[PDB]
């Protein structure tokens, strides 16, 4: 027993009674984990051991104990840790492993990266922002081995431990397997008796948006335990919270005699997976009672289709119909997956052909930083492997693994496609499958895969005589293959057209939103910018609180809200709707734009489905049939 | 031959930059002749002694000055538009499309280089520059004028080059 360590648990026992919200926290875990036993003994999951923890309330709390954290966590962490484990077994007294502690708020000075961490920061907390690059597999470590003797009929068992699960180093004593007890009788291993925690190793590299873009990036090595596997993939954008612990002796041993130093890595307490722009990670965020009840009362109105889809681009003049699709798409229908495993498609498709400066690429960049996962892909830049997949091989187990493309990565997303029409044909070849069939099938050398690739698609294209012509037909304008059309639920042709009105509004526009400054600014000063990274957990500038127009982060919330909690389902008077437009569509004399085959029913049905998404209905009615189909002619015609 | 005949690219790529130049060999002897001088001054040495007397002068300065000067311009200052400026601009560049559209009517055939709203906002971002350059914070008309003529010597005589832009 140390008395300093006592006198730090106690000082974390009066922490943890002075903030309630980390004892009804463990309180909530434990009656969670009781609830799920009790439920498995009558008729499941169970939480982790541990508790987020704010650097902040610490501080205001104890000055000395927080920078003692920060600045030295082998002798802090482990009492605060024990502290939690005493709480928690004392509110366990009347219904086993020790609680761990996980750390968040403002670090100051050790939020690094990669690049940044020097050995001064060894042996010190530190919070490191990068990108997931290698994810090691994740292999059981054997902590206890229970063993049988059978000539005695006895269970023995012996604890393992090593360097990487307690901060403060001990003396260092290898037990061996143990295969004869004391007497020498023979001992037989027990499997199922004996404990393995879950291990695995990361290696998180700077992010290339902060890298510099001329030199090689620098990387470290995350060390993650039981509870802490599994939560990222690479190519993850992360923020990870642990101690940059040294380990070994580096070469000073008669035995080791080199100059690879003292290892450095990084024991990680928690590991937080950001979203950022065009990445794996979707952006989640956290839905209040207030924000609920506020998009319940948006649910009720009659013009609320008109309000969240003029207020997406506000600085974008006109377009509306295309912010309509826009929104529908973000809705993403509803997806059928039958009994004899066919699928069905849910999410909607939109291309955009037409005049240059015409707000496309905007719109792109727009649904890139609304959507959850969108992910922006160009023409040229990206290639058959580059969208779909590719072939690698492991450097541990010696054989072919697979890397997700733009297209995988997006499943249950957006992909954001830039200059549609200079792609190959292979390309064009490898996403007929995608939008329709909505998987991607790999066969290569060795391996037979096949992926899902659920995706909304946005695409802009641009007519092959650089300005669309109106006397022209379209076949000749778009000059796309027929199947490509018929893939895209709605294709929307976009003319530049000149009239002095619609200029003079457009003018106005313009210059209205060049005349804007953000709240907090001076005249002179030059806005700055800050790289958007969010947590992902589990013409009027004044739009804030629902005034007349949604503001951009309500309208996430209403998006995010909207695709988890309502699944509409068809009824007869919507059906005979669409039917109806159906079968006159099919037997219409007027040249549209787009040709009409049998999928276009069900655009009319993933439209009607995506607006009683918008209208929070459990149900599909008959104005959403309506609304579906005249969105439909608008962009045929 | 037509602007867009001359460039071995798209034409919509002249509407992706904000300005355009034509430069012309005009074969003038008096404008070779001077031409030629200058070149001679450049390689005998009376140039160099030209151009440090005008910096000693006050009216050019040094070329690390002017980086200097750039580097702070950009992270100090950032005008915005005034509103009695605003409408110069909508004017003038609605009346320009005015132009291309009845000539377009008249022609019966699409203009090779056009003017678009990405127009519009490069001679907004023009005037911004030219109110960057004083570390100005608000832009006046004086500097929306100097834009025009910067705009109409850049973009609109290749415009006027374009005989379905002319008319
Ligand atoms: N309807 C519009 N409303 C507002 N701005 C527009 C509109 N159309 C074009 N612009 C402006 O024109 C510029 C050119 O970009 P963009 O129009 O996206 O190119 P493209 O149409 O080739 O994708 C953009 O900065 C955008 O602000
Ligand atoms: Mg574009």
């Amino acid at each position: 027993p140390d008395a300093v360590f006592g006198d730090r648990v106690r000082r974390f026992q009066e922490f943890l009674d002075t903030f309630t919200s980390y004892r009804d926290s463990v309180r909530s875990i434990q009656v969670y984990n009781s609830n799920n036993a009790a439920n498995y003994n009558d008729d499941l999951n169970i939480l982790p051991h541990r508790i987020i923890i704010s650097l902040d309330d610490l501080r205001e709390f104890d000055r000395s104990f927080w920078s003692g954290i920060l600045v030295e966590p082998a002798y802090f962490i482990p009492p605060a840790e024990k502290a939690l484990t005493d709480l928690a077994d004392s509110m366990d007294d009347v219904p086993r492993h020790p609680w761990k502690l996980s750390f968040k708020g403002s670090f100051g000075a050790h939020a690094l990266s990669p690049r940044t961490l020097t050995a001064q920061h060894l042996n010190k907390l530190v919070s490191v922002e990068g990108i997931v690059t290698k994810t090691s597999l994740v292999r059981p470590k054997l902590i206890r081995s229970v063993h049988y003797a059978a000539k005695t009929g006895r269970f023995h068992y012996r604890d393992y431990t090593d360097a990487t699960t307690t901060l403060t180093t001990r003396i260092p004593t290898p037990a061996i397997y143990p295969t004869e007890d004391t007497e020498g009788n023979k001992l037989t291993t027990e499997y199922g008796y004996s404990t393995f925690i879950d291990h695995q190793r990361i290696t998180v590299q700077e992010m290339p948006e902060m890298a510099p873009a001329g030199q090689l990036p620098r990387s470290i090595d995350v060390i993650l335990d039981d509870d802490l596997v599994d939560k990222t993939k690479p190519g993850d954008r992360v923020n990870v919270v642990g101690v940059f612990k040294s380990l070994g002796a580096g070469g000073m041993n008669q035995s080791n005699s080199t100059l690879i130093g003292f290892k450095t890595l990084i024991l990680g307490n928690t590991v937080y997976p950001l979203h950022a722009r065009s990445t794996g990670v979707a952006a989640r965020q956290m839905l209040t009672d207030f924000d609920i009840r506020n998009i319940n009362k948006l649910s009720k109105k009659k013009d609320i289709f008109d309000i969240l889809s003029q207020s997406l681009a506000p600085s974008i003049y006109g377009h509306d119909h295309i912010k309509k699709a826009i929104l529908l798409m973000l809705m993403g229908g509803v997806e059928k997956n039958l009994e004899n495993g066919s699928h069905l498609r849910g999410d909607i498709n939109i291309l955009m052909v037409g005049d240059p400066s015409t707000a496309k690429s905007q719109l792109l960049r727009f649904v890139l930083n609304t959507a959850s996962l969108a992910i922006a892909t160009t023409g040229r830049g990206s290639s058959g492997v580059g969208l779909t997949a590719a072939v690698t091989t492991d450097r541990e187990t010696g054989e072919r693994r697979l890397e997700a493309g733009a297209m995988v990565l997006a499943d249950r997303g957006v992909v954001c496609i830039d200059e549609f029409d200079k792609m190959t044909d292979v390309d064009r070849v490898a996403i007929h499958e995608v939008m329709e069939q909505q998987t991607v099938t790999i066969a290569k050398a060795g391996i037979h895969t096949t992926l899902n690739a659920r995706c909304s698609v946005i695409a802009a294209a641009n007519p092959v005589f650089g300005q669309y012509d109106v006397n022209r037909d379209p076949h000749q304008n778009i000059a796309l293959p027929d199947s490509l059309l018929s893939r895209f639920d709605l294709l929307f042709v976009v003319t530049d057209d000149i009239n002095e009105i619609r200029d003079r509004s457009i003018s106005e526009h313009v210059l209205r939103t060049h005349r804007y400054l953000p709240p907090g600014y001076l005249e002179g000063e030059p806005v700055r910018e800050r790289l958007n990274l969010s947590l992902a957990v589990g013409g009027n500038y004044n739009g804030t609180e629902i005034p007349k127009l949604v503001t951009i982060p309500f309208l996430r919330k209403y998006v995010q809200y909207a695709k988890e909690r309502v699944i509409p389902q068809l009824t007869q008077e919507a059906i005979n709707v669409i039917v109806k437009n159906y079968t006159d569509l099919r037997n219409d004399d007027n040249t549209k734009k787009s040709p009409i085959t049998a999928r276009t029913l069900e655009t009319l049905i993933r439209l009607a489905t995506a607006h009683a998404k918008v209208r929070l209905s459990k149900t599909v009615n008959k104005v959403d049939a309506k609304v579906a189909a005249n969105l439909l002619r608008f962009a045929l015609l | 031959k037509s602007p867009g005949d001359n460039i071995d690219f798209q034409t919509t790529i002249l509407s992706r930059f904000d300005m355009i130049f034509i430069v012309k060999d005009d074969h003038n002897e008096e404008r070779d002749i001077s031409i030629a001088n200058h070149v001679i001054n450049i390689h005998t040495g009376n140039a160099n002694a030209m151009q440090n007397q005008q910096e000693e002068n006050g009216s050019e300065i040094s070329i690390e000055k002017m980086k200097r000067y750039i580097t702070y311009c950009r992270l100090k200052c950032a005008p915005r538009l005034s509103p009695q400026a605003a409408e110069k601009l909508s004017s003038n560049f609605v009346t320009i499309r005015k132009q291309l559209l009845i000539n377009e009517l008249e022609s019966t055939e699409r203009s090779s280089i056009p003017i678009t709203i990405r127009q519009l906002e490069a001679i907004i971002r023009i005037t911004e520059s030219l109110a960057k350059l004083e570390l100005s914070p608000i832009a006046q008309e004086r500097h929306v004028d100097e834009a025009i003529r910067l705009f109409q010597a850049s973009t609109m005589d290749a415009a006027s080059q374009d005989p379905i832009g002319g008319l």
